[PDB]
DNA sequence: ACGTGATTTATGGCG
DNA sequence: GTCGCCATAAATCAC
């Protein structure tokens, strides 16, 4: 169900080298897929989670 | 810092007979858009907006098979 | 119980 | 000037 440990360094690695625009790509989606062994949808699911979950921590 | 960093839940009620005009057409008419929002107290952009929902929702699941 | 990944309401942009 | 799809926000659900 959780993440493992890479998956999710891999996530937060790209979130936070990417503040400035963190809505990757359909492509970029895939890529981020493809290295964390989790889905396209899962991709998008982290990235949503993680925008409003940042935002609303400051 | 940047410019990206700047709702009510149905009744199980609500969602039974929402559910239950999708099973029998995935499209709304004009006319059920009216009857429905009438019945279950909710405005005709939110019975709408709840086909285009669920549409998508079909959608995920579909491809969820393959 | 908690937290994180998933789902439910709601918006606007675009074709 | 109508509609519906898609990505997304924010709240909420739930394994």
């Amino acid at each position: 169900r959780n993440f493992s440990k890479q998956a999710s360094e891999i996530l937060n690695e790209y979130f936070y080298s990417h503040l400035s625009n963190p809505y990757p790509s359909e492509e970029a989606k895939e890529e981020l897929a493809r290295k964390c062994g989790i889905t396209v949808s899962q991709v998008s699911n982290w990235f949503g989670n993680k925008r409003i979950r940042y935002k609303k921590n400051i | 810092f940047y410019p990206w960093m700047a709702r009510q839940t149905y009744t199980r009620y609500q969602t039974l007979e929402l559910e239950k005009e999708f099973h029998t057409n995935h499209y709304l008419t004009r006319r059920r858009r009216i009857e429905m929002a009438h019945a279950l107290c909710l405005t005709e952009r939110q019975i709408k907006i709840w086909f285009q929902n669920r549409r998508m929702k079909l959608k995920k699941e579909i491809q969820a098979i393959k």
